[PDB]
């Protein structure tokens, strides 16, 4: 019964610049200094690999804890800059008056070498680069009405950034927690559930109830922003709040007397979108965060720390034991309290999956005012948070394999769930292998079937709505069920959560904010492409984790490590057998799969949702050509890539000309990467020998011997440039397109 | 926290009795979170700083508790002009709540003198905690004679801070320290009561007491939720 | 008058029931955890809280069952108003 | 201070200062002599 308590060590390390002048001090191998250029790359590659510098878990934990303070400090500088640039280099104040006609802008360029053309005409008597980060919509929702309020937040952001860097220094050099402190998982969950998420949600509800709701109620009514009461006047004067919301006339007595229905005027359950602004009701959002606050505060009292009551996480795991799974979850608690990589593997997996869920829910239920009708912001936010989720998931595979090689110990795992999974890995990979082949034929083969039938003049033989049909009947049933939910299954909800299920469109400023989305044959075909490309990415990453330690090819792969190039040309060739190489290959397939996801979103929205409302009806940007054209590969090439890339390639000579340059430059970086992917360092080391000879001939040969990159670094350099070039190409193409037409 | 006196308070636990041995003033065994455990202590969470901080909080709170109500009591008795019968939160500390015009200077001009005066008072007090006895060495207009401290940071003693050398005997001094801590702890709760009562009712501490005595049932925390 | 109303009586009854249940060995307490079979067994408390109560009822049991009683009472009060009973 | 000045002498720090200086000089020249195409 080890008590939960604060435990630190005093002055563990000395604050000196001595080691700043000795590169490689952290590692025994690199401490001797460079002899070849390979040393330089090894210095940066192993800088943050704490688990390999020392075998002491306590020393590893202390570095992780302070390295996290540095990450927090950097985010505050970044957040401070965004708020500062809104105050000093933005047209936010003008935007508040005319949100539907003025384009948000918060970056201004200097007039040098003729780059001032990038300062486009955005409105409000202002010239600058149009932003798609959605900060203006967020600030309006919170109630910010002046650049002074933006300026104060930026100054507070810098103070927080300074505090974060002090904390990192303090908790590493002055008072470093001990290992027993880091292993109170029960205590950490209690504080992070009820304290971080719980009180954070309650505190934000306080801001919305007292600041956001009154300010946005008057803004929607048409009051001039400068004439709205200041947030502190709303807080101090209950009389003002009573005018906007009569419930405030009764104070907090209804809360304590359980007459919670008194607060129905500002704690609503409307659902749908606010017709004036096209975003979610803030009164709905306040009741959401109040409900979420109670749920998490209750959640934070589940685990036992010092007073008997509560649950032991070890006891829960050991009780869940069945007939089909041997020992069961035994041994997981020790794994998850002694392996940072195991924790990172789980957290990256769910944190990445969460970022993808955010993308879907924010577009379908636009939570900020004037977010929906700003098509550039909708496209950018969905695409940004899908890419973030994709990279995190691939990392989850990377750090699951690191755990398998380094932190896995067979003695602690005998006949438990983890052990039994390893003992039928061939069954898992063989079945997942077949599923991917099945899904590739029956999804991408349909496109090839349609392309061939169309080229042969046999449209009646294609898979389409006017031909052989493939209707997503299951998805269509769910769309109808959610559309009728307020009638019978959610009686107290006035409207459906989203307008995608069905009903009538909401139009703000003559543009569609959201309308029902219909699923047809093309939607059926594209969705099963997603299932195909996701399943393949699982195959590559799961295969790397399950075969990290051994396989039928390399029986002792664990001893080779996690990151090695091969085991030589024997056995026919063993290139790229290490678990690191399964992340390397998995990155390509993740990029392949998410590219189709963001092409699907971009074409579907422009074709079927986005558009201009007029007397006759809705005219969409691409005029509803998704249904008939997206069932062939030729349709995507012609109607999507070729037609919509018109904006980016005609950008020269305008404020969008920067996107044209990056469109070409991205194409360049991508092709440049194939040099590293298609070649091997054997050629390049011999090339450097001849180059070194010329320098030797001129007495200008370096003391640090030039070396061609290692095998692994060639693959890492290749994939990094491949991803940057490919993703930046879509980024330029999307923004130049949507900003130009959207 | 058991009110009044007792050997141990409600929250006393067998774990806290390990290191709470009665040496400190007002040591009633109440430490449910175990912040005073000597083992593996560091930073500001250590016995010497936490005990020192409580006394400092006690002494500021005692001045605050008596000073946040005296203007109302003296004003109610007619001993000071009504122009200065002002609620503690309407003196100027929180201008949005209320400010008093009539000080010899603008409240920001007065604040700068407060900054300079407290910089000397507080940084010199700190240096005696970091380097005991160090403030009695460097020349300070001859005043260093009274800043030599006594080894215990919270109780400097000396010719000035112990002007009338009360508590000459060891037993007497312990009783005085206990009385100081209990009054100080009581004042710390009183100050929190002033702050909470100001928000809930918007009136001064003296007004709240008078109203409660008038109709105790109709005037209390429960009835003030709504008005 | 709030005192004596349906809302007040339910909250006092629900809060009293949990305290009565916990004190008389009908609900889990600080000194009695519950096994997987929903049976009370002795527990180990890191910060053994001294209590003069003959049954060892500590102040933590009060907070644990005060909140549990309030949760039960609040749900009943709001639930009845939902069906129209209250 | 000797060690700190040694840290500033490391290759990445020197390159940052050197290119920051080099870039600044080129930027400033084009600020006062915009659009140079021929020596003239
Ligand atoms: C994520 C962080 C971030 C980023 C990427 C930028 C980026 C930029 N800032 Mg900003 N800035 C930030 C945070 C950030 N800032 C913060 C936290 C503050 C508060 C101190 C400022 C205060 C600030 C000012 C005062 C100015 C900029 C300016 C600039 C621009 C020119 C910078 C330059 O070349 O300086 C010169 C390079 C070196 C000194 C090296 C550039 C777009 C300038 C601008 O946009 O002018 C039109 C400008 O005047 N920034
Ligand atoms: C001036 C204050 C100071 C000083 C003199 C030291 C000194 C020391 N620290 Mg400490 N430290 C400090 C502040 C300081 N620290 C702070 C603020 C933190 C919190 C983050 C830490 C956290 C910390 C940890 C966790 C560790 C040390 C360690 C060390 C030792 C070696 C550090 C080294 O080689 O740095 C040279 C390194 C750099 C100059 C890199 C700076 C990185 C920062 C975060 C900036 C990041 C910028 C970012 C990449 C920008 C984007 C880049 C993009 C634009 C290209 C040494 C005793 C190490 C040790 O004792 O090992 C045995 C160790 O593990 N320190
Ligand atoms: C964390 C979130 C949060 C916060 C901080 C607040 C804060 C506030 N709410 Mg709000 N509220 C919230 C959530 C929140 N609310 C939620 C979720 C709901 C929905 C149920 C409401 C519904 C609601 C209503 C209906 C009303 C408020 C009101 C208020 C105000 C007065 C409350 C009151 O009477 O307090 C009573 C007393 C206290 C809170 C105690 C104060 C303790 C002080 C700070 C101690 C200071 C001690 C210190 C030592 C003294 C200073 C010394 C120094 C100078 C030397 C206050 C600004 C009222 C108001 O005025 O609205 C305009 C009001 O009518 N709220
Ligand atoms: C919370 C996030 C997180 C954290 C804390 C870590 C932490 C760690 N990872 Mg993991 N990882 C993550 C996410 C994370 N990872 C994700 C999302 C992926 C998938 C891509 C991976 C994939 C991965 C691999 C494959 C490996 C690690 C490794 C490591 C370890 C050493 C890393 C190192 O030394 O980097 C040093 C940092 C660098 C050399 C800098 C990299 C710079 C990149 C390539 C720049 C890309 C472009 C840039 C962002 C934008 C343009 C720049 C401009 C100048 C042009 C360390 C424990 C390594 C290890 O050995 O672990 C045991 C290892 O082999 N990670
Ligand atoms: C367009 C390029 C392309 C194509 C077509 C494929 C195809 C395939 N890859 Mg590969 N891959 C590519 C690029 C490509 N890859 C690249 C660039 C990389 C490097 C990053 C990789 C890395 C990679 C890995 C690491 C893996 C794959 C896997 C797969 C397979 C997926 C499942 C499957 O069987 O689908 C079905 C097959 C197809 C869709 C191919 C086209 C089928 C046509 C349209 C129909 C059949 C034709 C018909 C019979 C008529 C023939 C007539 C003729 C005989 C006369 C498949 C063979 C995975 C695998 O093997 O899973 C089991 C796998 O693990 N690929
Ligand atoms: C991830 C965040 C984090 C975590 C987990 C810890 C953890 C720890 N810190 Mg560290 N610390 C952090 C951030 C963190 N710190 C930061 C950001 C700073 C810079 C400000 C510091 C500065 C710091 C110091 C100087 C010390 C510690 C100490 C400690 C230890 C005891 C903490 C304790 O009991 O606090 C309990 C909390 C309190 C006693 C203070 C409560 C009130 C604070 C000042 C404000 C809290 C604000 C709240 C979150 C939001 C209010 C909302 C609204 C009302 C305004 C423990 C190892 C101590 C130590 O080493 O002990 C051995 C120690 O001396 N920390
Ligand atoms: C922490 C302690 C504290 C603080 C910060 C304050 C702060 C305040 N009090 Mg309060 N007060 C306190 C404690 C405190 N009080 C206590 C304990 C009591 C009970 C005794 C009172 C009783 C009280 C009353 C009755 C009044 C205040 C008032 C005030 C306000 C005006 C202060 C002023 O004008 O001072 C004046 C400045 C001084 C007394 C210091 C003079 C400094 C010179 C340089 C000294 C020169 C000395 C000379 C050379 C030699 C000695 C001469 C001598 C022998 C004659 C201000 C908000 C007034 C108020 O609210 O007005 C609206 C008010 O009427 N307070
Ligand atoms: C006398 C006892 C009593 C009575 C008569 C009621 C009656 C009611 N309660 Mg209440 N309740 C009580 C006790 C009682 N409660 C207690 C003791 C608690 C504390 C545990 C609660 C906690 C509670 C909550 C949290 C909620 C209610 C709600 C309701 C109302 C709707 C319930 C319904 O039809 O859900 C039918 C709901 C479904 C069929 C949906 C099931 C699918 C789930 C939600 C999906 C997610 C599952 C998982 C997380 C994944 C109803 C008037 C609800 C309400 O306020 O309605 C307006 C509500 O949200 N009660
Ligand atoms: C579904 C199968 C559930 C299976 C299920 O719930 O089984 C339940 C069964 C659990 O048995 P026990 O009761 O002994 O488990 C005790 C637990 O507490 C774990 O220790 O699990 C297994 O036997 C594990 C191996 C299942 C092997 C399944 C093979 C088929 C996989 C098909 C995957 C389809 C994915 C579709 C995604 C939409
Ligand atoms: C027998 C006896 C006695 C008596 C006692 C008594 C009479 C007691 C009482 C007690 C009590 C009377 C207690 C209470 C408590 C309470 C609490 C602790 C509460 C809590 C609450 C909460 C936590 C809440 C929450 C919430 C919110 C806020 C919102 C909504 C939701 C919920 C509900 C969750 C004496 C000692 C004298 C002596 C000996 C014997
Ligand atoms: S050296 Fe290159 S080609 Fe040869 S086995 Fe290793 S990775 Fe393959």
């Amino acid at each position: 019964a080890k008590k939960v308590k604060i435990a630190v060590d005093r002055n563990p390390v000395e604050t000196s610049f001595e080691k700043w002048a000795k590169p490689g001090h952290f590692s025994r191998t690199l401490s001797k200094g460079p002899n070849t250029t390979t040393w330089i790359w090894n210095l940066h590659a192993d800088a943050h690999d704490f688990d390999s510098h020392t075998s002491d878990l306590e020393e590893i934990s202390r570095k992780v804890f302070s390295a996290h303070f540095g990450q927090l400090g950097i985010i505050f500088i970044w957040l401070s800059g965004m708020y500062f640039h809104g105050a000093r280099f933005s047209n936010y104040e003008a935007w508040l008056s005319d949100p539907t006609h003025i384009k948000p802008s918060a970056q201004v360029v200097w007039p040098i070498v003729g780059q001032e053309i990038l300062n486009g005409d955005v409105g409000g008597g202002f010239q600058g680069i149009q932003i798609t980060s959605g900060f203006f919509q967020l600030w309006r929702a919170s109630g910010i009405t002046s650049e002074l309020q933006l300026y104060t937040t930026a100054i507070g952001g810098l103070v927080m950034a300074a505090a974060m860097f002090f904390a990192g220094w303090f908790h590493y050099h002055k008072a470093a927690p001990k290992l027993e402190w880091f292993q109170n998982v029960e205590s950490m969950l209690n504080h992070h559930l009820g304290g971080l998420l719980g009180l954070g949600s309650l505190a934000w509800a306080g801001h919305q109830i007292h600041v956001s709701l009154p300010v946005n109620k008057l803004l929607d009514a048409g009051v001039d922003p400068k004439e709205i009461p200041l947030p502190h006047d709303l807080l101090l004067n209950r009389a003002i709040m009573a005018d906007l919301y009569p419930s405030f006339a009764k104070g907090i007595a209804p809360f304590f007397t359980l007459n919670w229905s008194e607060y129905s005027d500002f704690l609503t359950f409307k659902g749908g979108l606010n017709p004036v602004t096209g975003g979610l009701w803030l009164s709905d959002t306040a009741h959401h965060h109040v409900a979420i606050a109670v749920l998490f505060l209750v959640a934070g009292h589940m685990y036992r720390t010092n007073w008997g009551i509560g649950h032991s996480m070890k006891e829960i795991l050991e009780a869940h034991r069945g007939p089909f799974t041997g020992e069961g979850h035994v041994g997981l608690y020790e794994i998850l309290t002694t392996s940072w990589h195991a924790q990172l593997a789980i957290n990256l997996a769910l944190f990445g999956s969460l970022s993808i869920i955010v993308a879907h829910h924010m577009y379908a239920m636009p939570p900020y005012p004037y977010l929906a009708t700003d098509y550039g912001t909708q496209l950018s936010l969905f695409t940004h948070h899908t890419w973030i989720g994709g990279f995190c998931i691939v990392g989850a595979g990377a750090h699951a394999a690191i755990f398998m090689v380094r932190d896995y110990d067979p003695t602690n795992n005998y006949n438990n769930l983890l052990d039994r999974v390893i003992r039928h890995r061939d069954a898992i990979i063989s079945h997942l292998n077949w599923v991917c082949i099945f899904l590739g034929f029956h999804s991408f083969g349909l496109y090839i079937h349609n392309d061939t039938m169309s080229a042969l003049g046999r449209p009646q033989d294609m898979f389409s709505d006017t031909a052989i049909q493939l209707q997503p009947v299951f998805a269509q049933w769910i769309q109808n069920t959610h559309f009728l939910a307020p009638q019978l299954t959610a009686p107290n909800a006035l409207a459906a959560t989203s307008l995608t299920w069905g009903g009538d469109l909401v139009a703000v400023g003559g543009k569609v904010a959201m309308m029902p989305i219909s699923l047809g044959t093309s939607d059926f075909m594209v969705h099963h492409i997603h299932a195909f490309t996701i399943h393949v990415t699982v195959l590559i990453l799961l295969k790397g984790v399950l075969f990290a330690r051994s396989s039928r090819l390399i029986p002792d792969k664990a001893n080779l490590g996690f990151r090695f190039p091969c085991d030589g040309p024997g056995r026919g060739g063993t290139c790229q057998v290490s678990a690191w190489d399964h992340v390397f290959l998995g990155l390509f397939w993740m990029y392949n799969s998410l590219s189709i996801v963001i092409f699907h979103f971009s074409w579907k929205m422009q074709s079927d949702v986005w558009g201009t409302v007029t007397a006759s009806g809705v005219s969409h940007i691409t005029g509803g050509n998704f249904a008939q054209s997206a069932n062939t590969i030729n349709g995507w090439l012609r109607d999507f890539l070729w037609a919509q890339s018109s904006q980016v390639i005609q950008s020269y000579g305008s404020a969008l000309s920067a996107y044209g340059l990056i469109f070409l430059g991205a194409h360049f970086v991508w092709a440049f990467s194939l040099m590293f992917l298609f070649s091997g360092r054997g050629y390049w080391q011999e090339l450097i020998e001849s180059i070194v000879w010329a320098h030797n001939k001129l007495k200008v040969a370096p003391a640090i011997q030039p070396r061609a990159l290692s095998i692994t670094q060639g693959r890492a350099v290749g994939v990094a440039h491949y991803l940057l070039g490919g993703i930046a190409t879509t980024w330029s193409f999307f923004l130049a397109r949507i900003i130009s037409v959207g | 926290v058991d009110r009044s006196k007792d050997q141990l308070y409600v929250g006393a636990s067998q774990s806290s009795l390990a290191y709470l041995d009665g040496s400190l003033p007002g040591d009633f065994g109440f430490d449910p979170l175990g912040l005073l455990d000597p083992v593996n202590s560091g930073g500001f969470i250590e016995p010497k700083w936490l005990q020192y901080s409580e006394v400092i909080h006690a002494r500021w709170a005692m001045l605050g508790a008596a000073g946040c109500i005296a203007p109302e009591v003296l004003g109610a008795a007619g001993l000071i002009p009504d122009a200065t019968n002002i609620k503690w939160f309407e003196s100027g500390v929180i201008p949005p709540a209320g400010s008093y015009n009539g000080y010899w200077a603008d409240p920001y001009t007065i604040f700068f003198v407060e900054i300079v005066a407290m910089q000397f008072a507080e940084l010199r007090r700190l240096q005696d905690f970091r380097y005991p006895g160090s403030m009695g060495q460097q020349y300070f207009l001859g005043l260093e004679a009274i800043f030599k401290g006594s080894g215990d940071a919270a109780y400097p003693g000396g010719p000035f801070f112990n002007l009338f050398n009360l508590g000459k005997t060891e037993a007497a001094m312990k009783e005085l320290k206990l009385k100081e801590i209990k009054n100080g702890r009581l004042a710390m709760l009183a100050m929190l009561g002033y702050g909470a009562q100001a928000v809930m009712t918007g009136k001064g501490p003296f007004q709240n007491l008078v109203e409660h005595l008038a109709d105790p049932v109709n005037n209390n925390i429960l009835t003030n939720f709504a008005g | 008058g709030f005192i004596g109303s349906s809302t007040n009586l339910i909250m006092v009854a629900s809060t009293t029931a949990t305290l009565a249940a916990a004190r008389f060995g009908l609900a889990p307490t600080v000194k009695k955890n519950t096994t997987a079979g929903l049976k009370l067994v002795d527990s180990k408390n890191s910060a053994g809280v001294i209590s003069n109560d003959p049954a060892g009822f500590t102040i933590v049991d009060v907070l644990a069952m005060g909140a549990a009683g309030h949760g039960l009472g609040v749900g009943i009060v709001l639930g009845l108003k939902g069906i129209g009973a209250l | 201070m000797k060690d700190f000045t040694t840290y500033l002498s490391t290759a990445p720090v020197i390159a940052t200062i050197w290119f920051t200086f080099t870039a600044g000089l080129l930027i400033e020249i084009n600020r006062y002599f915009p659009d140079p195409l021929v020596f003239s």
